[PDB]
């Protein structure tokens, strides 16, 4: 009996459901096919509309308090709800209905977590992160945009494994794959130590792969598994392949000044 | 009931809805009205989602842009950020360097490989694949009919099928069906035969599993997928040969490996499958779907073999009206009177809605109002209102005229111009002819089926057409991204290693007005980004999307967009079960996210 997981899709990009089936260890095959059972996903479900639905109410009695609700996107509180529409009525109706009966919340990527693009300044839509709506029920925070593929399947390896949420930070993180800064294990730290920073692209320092800082990296302020995990089976990450953290996994960062305006 | 376009709309049919459309990205809500024999008669797409990008942008700088509107869609990843960092420099007058123009094409035809494939694969094939049929397959047939679909893929023996059914079988007996679960399989819409369904659901497996790979030439140049970075004035992957940096000749070496096995992939089961799925609904008669492809079709044009010089787009663009392949329209993306956005039909507001608006000059407020036919409430809707304002998604039109966009516009495009002399088009000419002569002769001469004579003229504007289209620009993406990777490590080695161009990186440098636009050959079709840049911030900032203008609804005028035109015409087998509904909309790819925005 494999564990069922009833995937919603709020406002969002679908850039977290494409992270996670770039996992290579495990692969998302083998989590679908042997692991959990995805019972609802808009991106790769068999079903539509009425029959879509009905799914839902289905696993939610067969299921009660034993299946995943798992979050990418997020609700909108304007336009009465209906800049996110789903079956005909707004989307929040739809999260707080099959959050009732979860036995766990995961809130994919910043989206989830925080608002993300859409909840970037003015926020026409009011977009608001999963646990502002939903604040009677446990709720695990997975953020990046998107979170690496390997972070997404290791939260839901350990929980399939253990029956349990894996140990959280104060925001809600799991410490298991947030608990250090990209700069603390950035391959770059020995030239930020030693001062040698880029000061405009492809200038001599950019060849020699110095610290990113002046450009704007946020690495020193941002919390996520890039530095060391790194990206699509470990091939590289923002930094190796050249470009600034732009701090993507924190609470806020499109309203934190430029991606290229340094830290102080 | 009104005419227009040549499509005879009527709404006095039984009513269907379709809210959630799965198996697309984001959110759209479809209507249809069928007559007494379940033929669509009415078609209504409504985009059920918004986010307001383009509200966001206004006050920020021009250089971050790119990161925001990437965010658009971790789908078609990076295509609205090329289409960023290619509008602010045309406003700022920033050439990029050589190897930062073929980096940035490589990651443009990557995207175009890896959409497509996991589009057909795991979006559409279900509308063409009955997976419960796969378990009734014989593994030696399914054997063989790999051998004669696809000769050179190794993946053909018997047990290989039989170990893959069996895990099919064990999924399915557990009673957890998962994205199988409530499916329209046995539907008669389904024609397949067993082993061809086998052998889909195998590649289906195979391609989830081999996606994850091609994916890492964005890794390489752009730190991460989904959403690799992009910079104004070139690449951040500054290169070094003899260097610690983030581009040298073994990270070159990774490239290439990656990009030939792309060429594998499309070649030995993507193109095939597709080639063999088409063959088999040609025959069954499923010819539905053309919409506007039979007449109007759109692209801007890309892949210049010279950077900066249009006439050697290799997928050459323009416009054809009225089903006339013999005389293509420049489009010009800057004309106030060509690409232009109405929201009659929109929850939007303009202070005059009779009018289109050029995206230099366009606005954004939302207005989420329903007509007062609607069926429902506002919070509760049952039946949308397709007289008043009935989506998200803005109405695109080119010169007044409702156009179809995407690898299928331009297939047709790229074939006009090759009759036209335009020898850029050679490829995709080739592609077609050899594509027509299979599914009319070869295929069927293999499987002792009769043998047809559709032109390209009568097969192209169809469902088929639009999903065959799609395989062949994947195919010709990762054939062209080969030949950029040598002409990049030429430039490289000839001495060139520059990857950035920073003489107006800084805002003190820039015009204190100017205008920019930046135009991609998306996934889904034309691309733009429309910049108005004042004191060193965004004034305004328009995108219109492929998805817009396929997905739009009616216009000032009345008239449909593609999808809209794509469902009329087209008979049901059940009016209960939106097989078919889905078969022809997902052949547009729709991604909402995009259409929205
Ligand atoms: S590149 Fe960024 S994370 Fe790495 S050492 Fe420099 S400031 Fe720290
Ligand atoms: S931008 Fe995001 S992907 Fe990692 S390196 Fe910074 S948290
Ligand atoms: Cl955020
Ligand atoms: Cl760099
Ligand atoms: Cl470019
Ligand atoms: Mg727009």
């Amino acid at each position: 009996p494999r564990t069922p997981v009833l995937w919603l899709h709020g406002l969002e990009c679908t850039g977290c459901s494409e992270s996670f089936i770039r996992s290579a260890h495990p692969l998302a095959k083998d989590v679908v096919l042997s692991m959990i059972s995805l019972d609802y996903d808009d991106t790769l479900m068999a079903a539509a509309g009425h029959q879509a639905e009905a799914i839902l109410e289905e696993i939610m009695t067969k299921y009660k308090g034993n299946y995943i609700l798992a979050v990418e996107g997020n609700p909108p509180l304007n336009q009465d709800g209906m800049s996110c529409i789903i079956g005909g009525r707004p989307f929040i109706e739809q999260l707080k209905y099959v959050a009732k009966d979860a036995k766990a919340i995961i809130s994919w990527g910043s989206c989830a977590s925080w608002g993300c693009v859409q909840a970037a300044k003015p926020n026409p839509t009011q977009a608001t992160p999963v646990h502002k709506v939903i604040t009677d029920k446990p709720i695990i925070k997975v953020p990046g945009c998107p979170p690496i593929a390997e972070v997404m399947t290791g939260v839901i390896t350990y929980m399939l494994t253990f029956d349990r949420i894996p140990e959280l930070d104060r925001q809600g993180r799991p410490k298991m794959f947030y608990s250090q800064r990209i700069h603390d294990k950035c391959y770059r730290r020995p030239h930020f130590d030693a001062g040698q920073f880029v000061e405009e692209w492809d200038d001599e320092s950019a060849r020699k792969g110095f610290c990113l800082y002046k450009m704007g990296c946020k690495g020193p302020t941002t919390y996520n598994a890039c530095s060391t995990t790194r990206w699509n089976e470990g091939t590289s990450f923002p930094i190796q392949s050249g470009h600034g953290c732009i701090g993507c996994s924190e609470d806020g960062f499109w309203d934190k000044g430029s991606f290229y305006d340094r830290l102080t | 009931a009104y005419a227009t376009q040549g499509f005879n709309l009527d709404d006095r049919g039984r009513r269907i809805v379709v809210d959630p459309v799965t198996r697309i990205e984001g959110h759209m809500r479809c209507e249809v009205n069928v007559d007494a024999n379940n033929v669509i008669r009415n078609a209504v797409s409504t985009g059920t989602m918004w986010r307001g990008l383009e509200v966001i942008l206004k006050g920020r700088d021009p250089r971050d842009a790119w990161a925001f509107v990437e965010r658009i869609c971790g789908v078609c990843t990076g295509c609205h950020a090329l289409a960023s960092v290619r509008a602010v420099e045309n406003a700022l007058d920033i050439r990029i360097p050589k190897n930062a123009h073929l980096i940035r094409e490589i990651m443009a035809k990557t995207l175009q490989v890896h959409d497509h494939a996991v589009h057909f694969y795991h979006l559409h094939a279900l509308d063409w694949v009955d997976v419960m049929s796969a378990l009734k397959a014989d593994p030696k047939r399914t054997s063989e009919l790999q051998q004669l679909v696809s000769p050179a893929h190794p993946l053909s023996s018997a047990g290989y099928f039989r170990d893959i059914q069996n895990r099919l079988k064990r999924f399915v007996e557990s009673g957890q069906l998962g994205p199988f679960m409530n499916g329209y399989w046995g539907s008669k819409a389904y024609v397949l035969p067993p082993e061809a369904n086998l052998m889909a659901v195998t590649h289906y497996l195979e391609a989830l599993d081999l996606q994850k790979e091609w994916v890492k030439i964005h890794t390489i140049f752009g730190g991460k997928n989904p959403h690799p970075n992009y910079l104004v004035g070139g690449v951040p992957c500054a290169i070094n040969l003899d260097g610690s940096a983030p581009v040298n000749m073994e990270r070159l070496s990774f490239v290439k490996a990656r990009i030939d096995e792309i060429i594998e992939f499309n070649k030995n089961v993507y193109v095939p499958d597709v080639l063999a799925i088409g063959t088999l609904y040609k025959q069954a008669g499923w010819l539905y779907g053309g919409g506007l492809a039979a007449t109007n079709v759109l692209d801007y044009g890309e892949y210049p073999n010279v950077a900066y010089n249009k006439s050697t787009d290799q997928l050459p663009g323009g416009a054809i009206l009225n089903g006339n392949w013999d005389e293509v329209f420049p489009v010009d993306p800057r004309d106030s009177q060509q690409v232009q956005e109405f929201v009659s039909h929109s929850w939007y507001k303009y202070a005059d809605e009779s009018v289109g608006l050029h995206p230099w000059d366009g606005v954004t407020e939302p207005n989420y109002v329903l007509g007062a036919n609607t069926k429902g409430t506002r919070t509760r809707i049952e039946q949308i209102d397709e007289s008043a304002k009935y989506s998200w998604i803005k109405s695109p039109r080119w010169r007044g005229h409702a156009m179809e966009v995407g690898p299928l516009s331009r297939y047709i495009l790229a074939y006009a111009h090759a009759r036209s002399g335009n020898k850029y088009a050679e490829r995709p000419k080739e592609q077609l002819e050899y594509s027509a002569q299979m599914i009319n002769s070869a295929i069927p001469k293999a499987l002792g089926l009769p043998e047809t004579q559709y032109t390209l003229k009568q097969l192209l504007p169809s469902t088929i057409g639009r999903t065959l289209a799609r395989a062949l620009e994947s195919q010709y993406c990762g054939e062209m991204m080969h030949s950029d990777w040598h002409d990049l490590v030429a430039n490289i080695r000839a001495g060139d290693t520059a990857t950035a161009n920073v003489d107006k990186w800084d805002p003190a440098t820039w015009p204190l007005q100017a205008k920019g636009v930046g135009t991609v050959a998306a996934p889904r079709g034309a691309l733009g980004h429309w910049i108005r840049i004042k004191d060193g911030r965004i004034e305004n900032y328009q995108c219109v999307v492929p998805t817009t203008w396929n997905g739009s609804p009616r216009d000032y005028k009345g008239q449909i967009g593609a999808f809209e035109a794509s469902l009329m015409n087209t008979p049901m087998v059940n009016p209960e079960q939106p097989v078919e509904i889905l078969r022809t909309l997902h052949s547009f790819d729709p991604c909402l996210a995009c259409s929205t925005h």
